[PDB]
Order: structure tokens, then C-alpha cells, then sequence
């Protein structure tokens, strides 16, 4: 099973939750946002295959093709290697998308941008073909933005890695279905993007405090026979 | 064409991007939390930071200003002239240009043909669809982690008060019952060396989002639905809009503050193909990350051209020395 | 730690009973990046000894007490090794902080 | 162990419903019950029975209704009626919803409907929501009656709140205290004492009730329930409600912490109590700008913030006694 | 007409833009933090400063002073005659002209045609919503980086206290229980070589923001709502307002202090078109940065006109060796 | 190296009471020692008043002033000789200038 391992160094994260007014955001980037980013990468890297009348259909077909290449509905997980904090901001997000209310109704609204210093993404594949391996490696790169246009994103290196069936704690995110048999963090995450579903994922984040601040440090989870190493240290990743 | 710029700018005594305070007499500056290393310690520090909405709006203002100079400035919405840009909405299906010309929103091709701001900064038409994302993106403006480490604590924010005296006909001043307005407000002024990063995706300007190439004569030529001459004019206008970006035209309170602006260092890379974003200037080791990313891109077969201002970034990289941001704009507008 | 005896002296220059109001010395001692300006500020504060003593003498209430020479060398024998400003702050700010306390001097 | 689960909707309101379970258990018993932080669910370990939880609850929501007749379609100046509900329509709805629990719970009958929730129960809700290409009519966010009533019980009994009128407008500061690691039942009951009914201060001299981070210091200064946050890690979630010209909106959601401020106050008041509350009140009322510098230093551990606060306070009316100054030096270390 | 100025002014014994009020003793000057290199990490130093509101209001005063004498002086606000800049505060709908005629705030064109200060310096209408950003923007007056580095922090401040001779009519100085005010008050006087930057956007004078263009003959003709001669006079007055600027009329407490001024060196550029903002004189290397900026702007096809005083600049690009500030503004008004 | 206090004890005799010799100018000049030359000039001015205090102390039942030993003068000379930087010159000058104001028990 070829694993796409990439390091993302983006300062501020911007995808919000199922909410309004004050838009709470995810603690970790969602699989849907990463899937959309890779769909856009396929759009601007190989536009001959993906060329639709509207961008909505092109994005939908790219996401469908990616899911077809994906092992299962259970999508990619992420690994935060830096502490997480909630950074509430104020922006003039105009409220004009409702009925009436003229066309210029700008009000101050809250939308926090969690601060991240480093992050790792481990896409799980099913031994894809070589002729598309380099193309998808390049597409995984050049992810210039995540979430909204404000939150810039930038990669550093991407590579192909194998599990080699290593024993290590599962420091990634896994669906809360098989984890019953195994200081925990589970919530609805919206794995599947909606194009006109809601699966509870476990998050490896602890709100412990050492002296005065809590941030979000490691979780020290139970060991899993399935994992893979990088730069010496081994991360636990689940596969279906 | 496709360019990306990241650097550090030394600006001080500025009052940008406040929380409004429309119901409060105290007007503070924006506050942000930063995690940083402290010699085996992960601490959080409070520093001001300009939101990317500000940078995008001011870049749009510069673009719409430089678009009036060219003779082809007629293709522009009347709304953009007033520094507006809400760009329709669910209940709007008609676009009004500068001359007052009705434009339908049936497809993105005609919209970008008749409008320039919509082509660059995007728009939405929830009534009919045709979603178009902005082709210019800006990161936030934060001080680098090195500056926070060097300063450790300390306020770095100066609270300065100004009064609004409104006397009566001869000399009579009143506080809260004479019907006059006498209020003494306080504004927070920030300093420090900040980091900025922007991605300019100009090569797609004038090309519909759904049809990047025409692909009719067995050759995937770009689907430039607009005149190539005024397409290049739009590219030049957007590139030169960056000139009043690294000069001190950012944020609010320009009349009373006018930030004392000076770019310290920057690295930019350009090419005609899709280019990865390099790094934010926030990180201390952003230069080594830039070197690694450009080395990887050039090893993967990318014709990257690199411009460097006040940085070495190695010798074996064929990087062009830059004397000022105007030098960078001049070198960019050659293509 | 020989702070009260000098804290009261610095409060002498700000208390309402002494209508001289020399805030420059307090700001100088409080805002001190390095050694020299802190020493100059404390010297400026100390230079007003005759003013305080024979202005309170003219008032009737007992005169202020000049800091003893015993702890004068205590300040200079410790500040010499405080090269780092961050560890200098812990006493630089406290010197001015103790000058804004009550310190009931004379009825 | 009952191990009663709590619905996962919003870790602010999800807290309220889960943070009000324990008091519905006090009136029925359920000894040795602990709340385990589930990231957002906030699960509670209980040995209570199903009926015992219900009989304990009907005694709790009895008190709010009993206080509701005390003032008067009945509108009372209480916490769950008008003190925290900034919307005029929600003044009548919440008492009517709560009294329906009398007719359902007391007659061994489970609820069968759902009701609209205000912005008080969660700031994350509102009036509209972007589905795909616009907003959805009405109020899409709805919660079952039982969780709704339990959330109101917890909000009334435990979560402190402060309202400032200042003429036509209205500022309502709402504070919820959240366990993050572990908590016992006796520890939770201590937090209940923090809440005081009807904190309608209004007035004009108390013009410092604006500025949430500055405003909450006034309430904590006069509160001496239990010095607990020094041994357990507790965080504060707050939001503000504004009624400037019948424009209901939220303008502040800052995520501060209460451990540092409380540890500051305990170290300040350990020396003397007479010159502690008086000094803070004199500085707070007179030197509001000095208070802002004072509180900023507490949350950031900065030396200069204390110096400016004392200097500006001494200018107007602050005695700034000696004992408190020595305490601040001890805080400085 | 777009012109930018930037230079260094020698200034000493100035109590400009103080903080404390008259009633409270020990009137204190404003302080601001600045970042400097000092051959190590970026260290922050507090230093006396002059806020930009100071410069904006004194520019307003100079503008009305040099605009009253013009024949179009009747087109001025009543509050402007009092040098009161509270243009259209909160709680009013209409204003009064200098001659007593009333003006209603409905459209920007009439406001900028009848009133001059509301046009050059912009205005705000809380009741109606009318907007006009200031056409003149001011930076601060901070000591230059090399100077603050070379002074190694000697506090640059002298606190001088003085008093009146308030005495009773009987000739006996009473106490606070009598009715006299025999008290000492302290004024802080600062010194040092500071740098300034003022930016003028006079090219848009007399043009409403809503409809800057009209396209009568399919040509981008600006919507000049006033007479062209009036616009020329207004531009000339605005450019002449800089003569009292660099002369000792940009601060407060001028009666008792009157800051000792001497412009050391400066550079000014203007090209009748959009221009990037110049580098402030705060930084020691602003000479080279401005030189490169103007050289490359001229290289890009901008008819940049450059005037320099006591600076070599480039010695190769077109630079006019101006000798005085009013000579500079004379050169500016020559080519309007 | 211990002589700073020795010279400060003598310097304190020019400001304290029971001497009627209020020579603040020399103390201010020593405290305002911009360069080494006029620092030495201020020290010389302070030492010029030594005979006056020495002879007037015995005229009021007080112990004679502790005039600094020639070893102290040698220490001051060698300290000044190696100092060509105002950075440490300021702190050196303030060091002996600050001892002038102290609660010395000159007359019991």
C-alpha cells in the first residue's frame, strides 16, 4: 500500500464547523478540505482530463475520481506536530446572503484561525499505477491555499512510503467505529463533502497543562500494529 | 505570470485593522496568539497581526486605481469605483459597469470579458451559479517568531489618546448635555518587524475557470476569451498594484498614521506554470525552506526565476539581485 | 532586602505632603534598559535630599530619612553582575513600584 | 454506574446540558459522581437511576419557576427569563417551555417535541445558516426539550453572568466555567456558589461593567466561595450580547483563562483584606485605563503593566496601601 | 498632482504634542516605541514622538490660512475659520458656510464645491453617511535610527518646571483655601534629529468619490464639479501650506516653546500621476531606498520630477538642487 | 576596588550638614563626567576643599575628615588611564558621585 507522506507548514487554519454567527473551527484540518485541495491540484495540473462547463462539476468529478482511487470512504488522517491554540478574530463578513437586507450589510463576525507551525498528511492509497505516481506526487505539492483564500498553505517535501507493518501508537485520527476496543477526543467531522456523510472521528489531542497553558500536546494513544516511520520516529496510521 | 512573494517588512507606529469599537470609547488594535519555542518551552505570546482581508482589499484598491489609467478601463464595474466590491449576491443578476452598461451573469466568460475586477478578485452568483475564485491571495501579517523571541515580553503597543473638541458658537464646550460632541478616545499603535506572503496567480486572468484551454486544433492552447492586448494590460495593472503594497498604503488610519513602512528582505519566484507557495515569512528558517523548495522545484523540471531583495539564498541558485520592490515589478512586467 | 529604606525615599518625592512632584526620577529608574541610566536616575532622585529634609523641617513634621550608607554599596555590588536586562527588570520596576505605596510619613 | 451520555451538538451548549446534570442529581442524591471531559461531549460518570435523575430534576426546575412568579405573559427580571435572554420574544418562551416540563416529567411522561433555542444557550447558533448557496429559512438549529431544560437549569444555577443596561442598549456578559482534566462532585458544587442571582448592577458609576476582561474581575474580587483553581485546571468560555438599538449581536468571544487572575487575587488578598477590595475598587472605578494595564499584565506576566496601573491610580484617588505592594513583589519573584 | 516629501529635520527644545492636561501638574510629552538594530537583535526603545494628528491639523491650519486670501475664500467652512477641524461631528445634518449660508449633506459634489476644507481634508457624515477620505496623509515625527543608535539612550528629555505669580490683590500669596493658583507645573522638552513623511493626493481635488468620471464623450474626463481656476487655486494653496510646515508651525505650545527648526535634507517627487509612497526618514538607509525607488519608477515610464536638498541622491538622475522648502513648493506650483 | 567608598566618604563632606560648605557644583560636575579630563578636574576641585574641611572639623568638635590616601589617588589614576570609553566612564563617575549623599555619622 503506497502511502503519500507530505509535510505542510501553514500558519493559520480557516475551515469552520457546522455553526453560524461565531464560526467555530476544527481543531485539525478536515479530510474534505484536503480532498478539495487535491481536486484543485488535479484541475490546474492536468486540465485535459478535468474540463467541465462549471467549476462545481469539475470539482465534484475530481473528488469522485479521488474517492475511487481511495481505499474506502474513511479518508486521509492528519498529524499535528505542533501545539494547537484557538485564535479568535474579528472580520467584516457581510450578511447579505439572506432574503432582502439590500446588498451592503457588513457586520463584524468572529472566525478563529487556529495557529499551526507544522503538520503531516499521510494519504492512504491502494498501490496506484506508476505512470500516475509522479503526477499525483506533483499534484500533492503546490497546495498554495487551504480553507478560504486568506489561509495560505505551503508544502516542503512529499514522498512515497510503505507501512513495513511497524508497531507504534496511533498518533493519527481514526473513525470512532473500530476504536471501541482501542484522555480522548471524538467528534463529528464531515468526512464527505456535500455537492447538491457525517462520521465521528477520534482526534489525538490532549488539553493537558504543564505550568499555566494547555494548548494541545500529544495524546499517547494505545499501540497499533499498523504504522510507518519518518525521520526516525514512527507514526501510527490505520488502514481499513 | 504566476508569481509568489514572501518577505519581512519593518513597519512601526501603525494602527491597522482594529476591532471597530462602534459602541465603545476605547479603540484597541487587533490581538493574536502565537506559539513559539523558548529554549525547550512552548509558550504563547500576544502580538498584533493584520488580517488578510485588509491586504486583499487594499490590493484591489490599487488594482482598480491603476486600471483607470489605461485606456481600456471602461470594462470595470461602477461599484469598484467607490471602493465597493460586494459583487452582487443571491438577489442580483445584473452587473452595472462604469459607463452604466447592463451585463448578464449567464456565464463567467462574458463576465470576465466585460469586467476586470470580477476576473481577478472573483465573484459569486448564487442565483445562477458560475462560481469563480479570486486569482490573488494574501497571507496574514504577523511579526516573525525571531522578533518575538528577541523581545520576549514587553508591551510593544502604545496607547495614545486624542480628543474631539466641539465648542459652541463662541467658546462653550460641553460634555454630555449641551448637545455637542466632546470625546477623548484612545488608539493602540503597534510596531515591530512583520512577515508577509502573497501569491499572484495572474496567468489565468482572461481565461474562464471551466475551460482553461480551448483544445480545438489538437493543441491545448489557452482559452483567452478576451483581447490578449488588454489581457496583458490587466496583468501589468495587477502587477503594478503591488507597488503601493510594499510602500505604506496598507490598512486604515492612513490620514492620521500613514505607517512608517520599509521592506527589510524578500524572496520572489515566478514562472508561467503552476508554482507551489514557498513559505510564510513568519518562520525563522524560512530562507532555508525557500532554498529547499526552489531546489526541489528546479530538480522536478520547473523554469523558476528567482528575485532576491536583501538576501543571499545561496550562490548556485541563479537568483537576481533586486534594489527595490520597484525593481522586482520592473523585472516582472517584462513578460 | 534593603528596598523599604530606599522605597520610602523614592516615595518621598511623590507623596502629596511634599509639593514638589518630581516624576522624572521615578520614570528614569523604572525605565532603565541598561546600568548607566538607572544609576543616573537613582542619583537624580538622591540629589534632592536637602530639598526634602529642610522642606519637611520647615513644615514641622519629622524630617525624611536619607538611605543609610550601609546598603548603598549593596545596590552597586549586585547591579554590577546583572548584565541581562530581563533579570534587571525584577528590581528596576519594583524600585518605582514601592515609591507609589502609602508610606505614611508624618501627620 | 449509569454512565449517562450527553448529545454532541456544540461544546458550549453541550457543556451547559452536561454541566447542569449534577445539580439535578444533588436534589435526588447520586453520591460519588464525576464528570469526565470528553473533549466536547463532557461525559459524566453517575451511579444514579433513571427515575432518580428525573425526580431530582423536577425539584431543580421547580426553583426557577418558583422565582418566576416573584416578578411579572409573565416576564421576570431573572437569569433564565430576562437577565441573560437579550431577545424580547424569548422572555415568554423559556418559562412556557420550562413549565411544560412540569406537565411532562411529573406525570411519568417523556417529551415528544423539540423547541427553538436562543443565542444565550450557545453563541454558535443564530437566525440563519449557509447550507450550500444561501441560508435556510426559520431556525434550523433545534434541541430536544429535555436537554433544553437541563441546559437552562445548569445555566441558572452555575454559570455566572453580568448585565449592564446603560439606557437604551444592553450589554450582557455570560461566563461559563469548564473542567478540562477531571472534576469531582464536591468540586462542581463549589462552582455553583460562584453564581449569584440577579446581578443587575445597572447604575452609572459602575461604568466599568463593559470590557469583559475588565468586568469579570469585579465579580471575582467579591467572590470567596472556594480556592479551587489553584489545584485544578479550569478554563473560562465567555461571550457578550449587545442590544444597541435593537440590534442583537455578539462582538466578543475572547478565550481567556481564570486560573492566573484568581491566583493573582489570592496572593493579593493573603496579606490584608481591608486594603485589597478597597484598592481594586478605587482603582477600577477611577483609573479605568490603569485597570486595563493592570489586568493585561496579569494575563501576560508583564512587569510594566503593574507600574502604569499604580501610577495612574495614585493620580486620582488610590491610596495604594503598603501591604498589597509587598504582595505584588512576591508575585513578581 | 501627486507629490510626496521625505526628509530629516533638526529639532531641539520642543514640547510638541504633550499628554497631560493643564490642570494636572507635570505635563508629559508623548512617547512611542521604535525598533532598532544596534548591531544585535531588534531592540525596542521608547522615545518622544509627534502624532500624525498634529501634522494633519497644522496642515489644515496652514491650508485655511493660505486659502483665505484667495478670491475663492468665501467657499470655506465656518469652523475652519476658527481652525476647528471637527468637520461634521456626530449629531448634525447640515453645516454653516463662512458667510453664514447653510449647506446640506446629501451629495458629495455640492459639499466639495461649496466647502474647501471638507474636500481637501475629507469629511465624515454620521447622520447621513457621506464619506470622503483625506487627500493629505501624514506619517509621524520620529528620531532617525542612526541618531537614536548614536545617542545610546540618554532619555532625550528635559523636564523643566515653572510657575505663574498668581497673588491676591492685597499682595499676599494665599494658599489653596484663598483662591490663588501659586503652583509649579512641569513641561517636558525634547531634542533630536527627526524624520518626516507627508503624502499629498491633490490630483483628486474637487472630484467626488462616488462618480470620479462621467464619460461625456467616451473619454475618461474627471468630474471636476468646480471651476478649473478654483481647483488650480486650491492646489496652489495646498502646496503652499507646506511653507509654514517646515518653518515651526507643526506643533502645540508655540507661544512658550516655538520649536527650533532647520530642515537638514529632504527629497520630493511629483509626476501628475499615481506614485508609490516614499520611504520615511526614520531609517538610516532611506536615501538609497528612495533613490532606487525613484530611479526605477522613472525607468518604468513615469514622468517623475525629483527635487533634492542637501543630499547627493544619485548624481546621475534628473534632480533639482532646491535650496529652500518654499522654493520646492514654488517649483511644484510652477508645473501644476 | 574598595577605594570608591573611600573617596565617596570624603566627597560626602561637601553636602552634609554640620559643615556649612554646600559645594553642589563640584558634586554635579563629577556626576556629569562626560570625559576623563573634566572628571579629573572635578575630582581636583573636590580635593581643593580638603584643607577647609580639615581645619574646620576640629573647630566644631568633630573628627577630621578622612582625606583619601595616595593609594586611592593612584587607583583613580590607573582606572582613568585605561578608560577611553564613555560607556563605562558614566557608570564609574556615578559610582563615586552617588556616595556623596549618604547618612554618614561624621559627628556623633
Amino acid at each position: 500500500m503506497d502511502i503519500l507522506l507530505v509535510c505542510l507548514r501553514f500558519p493559520f487554519f480557516s475551515v469552520a464547523k457546522r455553526s453560524y454567527q461565531v464560526r467555530t473551527s476544527f481543531l485539525l484540518p478536515p479530510p474534505s478540505a484536503l480532498k478539495g485541495a487535491l481536486a484543485k491540484g488535479l484541475i490546474l495540473l492536468k486540465p485535459e482530463k478535468y474540463a467541465s462547463s462549471s467549476l462545481d462539476e469539475a470539482a465534484l468529478k475530481a473528488i469522485k475520481e479521488i474517492e475511487s482511487k481511495l481505499v474506502d470512504i474513511k479518508a486521509v488522517s492528519v498529524a499535528p506536530l505542533s501545539p494547537l491554540i484557538r485564535n479568535a478574530f474579528l472580520l467584516k463578513r457581510l450578511r447579505n446572503l439572506e432574503s432582502g437586507s439590500n446588498a451592503e450589510k457588513s457586520d463584524a463576525m468572529r472566525r478563529e484561525y487556529t495557529f499551526t507551525r507544522e503538520l503531516l498528511v499521510a494519504y492512504i492509497f491502494k498501490n496506484l499505477t506508476q505512470e500516475e505516481k509522479n503526477l499525483y506526487l506533483k499534484a500533492a505539492m503546490l497546495i498554495d491555499v487551504i480553507g478560504d483564500t486568506e489561509s495560505l498553505a505551503t508544502p516542503v517535501w512529499a514522498s512515497f512510503v510503505k507501512p513495513e507493518d511497524k508497531k507504534a501508537p496511533l498518533a493519527f485520527s481514526a473513525p470512532y467505529t473500530e476504536i471501541y476496543s482501542l484522555r480522548m477526543y471524538i467528534e463529528k467531522m464531515r468526512v464527505s463533502p456535500e455537492y447538491s456523510q457525517e462520521e465521528i472521528f477520534y482526534l489525538p489531542i490532549e488539553e493537558r497543562r504543564y505550568k499555566r497553558i494547555v494548548y494541545y500536546a500529544r495524546i499517547y494513544p494505545p499501540e497499533v500494529e499498523k504504522a510507518l516511520t519518518v525521520d526516525g520516529e514512527v507514526l501510527g496510521i490505520w488502514i481499513p | 505570470m504566476y508569481v509568489r512573494i514572501s518577505g519581512r517588512i519593518r513597519l512601526n507606529a501603525h494602527s491597522l485593522n482594529a476591532q471597530g469599537g462602534g459602541g465603545t470609547n476605547y479603540i484597541e488594535i487587533t490581538k493574536t496568539k502565537v506559539t513559539v519555542r523558548t529554549e525547550n518551552g512552548w509558550t504563547v505570546v500576544e502580538v498584533p497581526a493584520i488580517t488578510g482581508n485588509m491586504l486583499k482589499h487594499w490590493h484591489f484598491v490599487g488594482f482598480v486605481d491603476y486600471f483607470k489609467t489605461t485606456p481600456y478601463g471602461v470594462n470595470l464595474t461602477e461599484r469598484a469605483l467607490r471602493y465597493n466590491g460586494t459583487r452582487f449576491g443571491q438577489g442580483e443578476t445584473t452587473a452595472t459597469k462604469a459607463n452604466g452598461a447592463t451585463v448578464q451573469l449567464n456565464d463567467e466568460a462574458t463576465i470576465i470579458k466585460e469586467l476586470a475586477d470580477a476576473d481577478v478578485h472573483g465573484f459569486l452568483a448564487p442565483k445562477t451559479g458560475r462560481r469563480r475564485v479570486s486569482l490573488v491571495k494574501a497571507s496574514f501579517i504577523l511579526p516573525t517568531e525571531d522578533f518575538i523571541k528577541e523581545v520576549e515580553g514587553e508591551r510593544l503597543i502604545t496607547a495614545i489618546k486624542h480628543n474631539r473638541v466641539d465648542v459652541d458658537e463662541k467658546g462653550a464646550i460641553g460634555s454630555s448635555k449641551e448637545g455637542t460632541a466632546q470625546m477623548l478616545f484612545s488608539r493602540e499603535y503597534a510596531t515591530g518587524l512583520y512577515g508577509f506572503s502573497i501569491v499572484l496567480d495572474l496567468g489565468l486572468v482572461g481565461i474562464p475557470q471551466g475551460l482553461p484551454v480551448k483544445f480545438e486544433e489538437n493543441q491545448p492552447r489557452p482559452n483567452i476569451v478576451i483581447d490578449p492586448n488588454e489581457r496583458k494590460a490587466r496583468i501589468e495593472s495587477a502587477l503594478k498594484a503591488l507597488i503601493p503594497m510594499l510602500s505604506g498604503y496598507i490598512g486604515a488610519n492612513l490620514a492620521r498614521s500613514f505607517p512608517v513602512f520599509k521592506v527589510e528582505e524578500l524572496v520572489a519566484i515566478a514562472s508561467e506554470g503552476p508554482i507551489p507557495a514557498l513559505v510564510h515569512g513568519f518562520y525563522e528558517d524560512y530562507i532555508e525552506a525557500n532554498r529547499s523548495i526552489i531546489k526541489n522545484a528546479r530538480a522536478l523540471g520547473f523554469n523558476i526565476e528567482v528575485f532576491t531583495y536583501n538576501v543571499d539564498l545561496g550562490e548556485d541558485i541563479e537568483a537576481t539581485k533586486v534594489s527595490s520592490v520597484e525593481e522586482l515589478v520592473a523585472n516582472l512586467v517584462k513578460m | 532586602g534593603w528596598i523599604r529604606n530606599i522605597g520610602r525615599y523614592l516615595s518621598y518625592l511623590v507623596d502629596d505632603t511634599f509639593e514638589e512632584y518630581a516624576y522624572d526620577v521615578v520614570d528614569g529608574i523604572a525605565k532603565a534598559r541598561t546600568q548607566e541610566e538607572l544609576l543616573e536616575g537613582v542619583y537624580k532622585a538622591l540629589r534632592l535630599a536637602p530639598k526634602l529634609k529642610k522642606k519637611a523641617e520647615s513644615k514641622g513634621c519629622p524630617p525624611p530619612r536619607i538611605p543609610s550608607p550601609e546598603d548603598i554599596e549593596a545596590l552597586e555590588e549586585k547591579v554590577e553582575q546583572l548584565s541581562n536586562p530581563k533579570d534587571l527588570r525584577k528590581l528596576a520596576v519594583s524600585l518605582a513600584l514601592w515609591a507609589f505605596a502609602s508610606w505614611n510619613n508624618c501627620p | 454506574f449509569n454512565e449517562f451520555k450527553t448529545p454532541q451538538i456544540d461544546p458550549i451548549f453541550d457543556l451547559y446540558v452536561a454541566y447542569g446534570y449534577v445539580v439535578s442529581l444533588i436534589r435526588g442524591g447520586a453520591k460519588e459522581a464525576t464528570l469526565i471531559p470528553h473533549g466536547a461531549s463532557y461525559l459524566i460518570q453517575t451511579d444514579v437511576s433513571n427515575e432518580e435523575f428525573r425526580h431530582g430534576l423536577v425539584d431543580a426546575l421547580s426553583s426557577m419557576l418558583s422565582l418566576h412568579i416573584a416578578l411579572a405573559k409573565l416576564v421576570s427580571d431573572a437569569d433564565f427569563s430576562a437577565g441573560a435572554n437579550i431577545n424580547n420574544v424569548y422572555w415568554d418562551s423559556v418559562p412556557r417551555n420550562l413549565e411544560k416540563l412540569m406537565k411532562d416529567l411529573e406525570k411519568k411522561r417523556s417529551v415528544k417535541g423539540t423547541a427553538t433555542i436562543p443565542i444565550t444557550l450557545m453563541p454558535s447558533a443564530g437566525k440563519y445558516m449557509l447550507k450550500h448557496f444561501g441560508v435556510q429559512g426559520g431556525n434550523p438549529i433545534k434541541v430536544d426539550l429535555l436537554n433544553y431544560a437541563l441546559a437552562w437549569v445548569g445555566f441558572h444555577y452555575y454559570t455566572p453572568y453580568i448585565k449592564y443596561a446603560k439606557g437604551d442598549t444592553t450589554w450582557i456578559h455570560i461566563y461559563q466555567i469548564a473542567p478540562v482534566e477531571e472534576v469531582d462532585m464536591i468540586s462542581i458544587l463549589s462552582l455553583k456558589d460562584l453564581k449569584m442571582h440577579l446581578p443587575h448592577y445597572y447604575e452609572s458609576n459602575l461604568d466599568f461593567l463593559i470590557n469583559r476582561r475588565l468586568a469579570l474581575l469585579y465579580h471575582l474580587l467579591h467572590s470567596e466561595a472556594l480556592e479551587l483553581f489553584t489545584e485544578k485546571e479550569f478554563v473560562i468560555h465567555s461571550y457578550t450580547l449587545e442590544r444597541s438599538g435593537n440590534n442583537q449581536a455578539i462582538r466578543s468571544f475572547e478565550e481567556e483563562e481564570i486560573g492566573k487572575l484568581m491566583d493573582f487575587l489570592w496572593k493579593l488578598k493573603r496579606r490584608d483584606f481591608y486594603h485589597a477590595i478597597k484598592f481594586i475598587d478605587d482603582l477600577l472605578k477611577k483609573a479605568t485605563e490603569g485597570a486595563l494595564a493592570l489586568i493585561d499584565a496579569i494575563m501576560n506576566e508583564r512587569l510594566e503593566g503593574f507600574y502604569t496601573a499604580l501610577k495612574l491610580g495614585k493620580k486620582a484617588g488610590v491610596v495604594s496601601s503598603r501591604e498589597i505592594v509587598a504582595a505584588l513583589e512576591d508575585i513578581i519573584c
